[PDB]
C-alpha cells in the first residue's frame, strides 16, 4: 500500500524511488 | 500553504507514480 503512505505521511522522490 | 511537498495523493495517482519514477529512474 503505497496510498498511506504518501496520503498519510511525507514520501518525497527520496522515498518512493525506493518503492521501485 | 503550499509548501515544498505534502499534498500528495491516494490511489491511482500512485499508480502512475511508479510509473514515472521507474520511468525516470531509467526507462531502460
Amino acid at each position: 500500500g503505497i496510498v498511506d503512505e504518501c496520503c498519510l505521511r511525507p514520501c518525497s522522490v527520496d522515498v518512493l524511488l525506493s518503492y521501485c | 500553504q503550499q509548501p515544498q511537498a505534502v499534498h500528495t495523493y491516494c490511489g491511482r495517482h500512485l499508480a502512475r507514480t511508479l510509473a514515472d519514477l521507474c520511468w525516470e529512474a531509467g526507462v531502460d
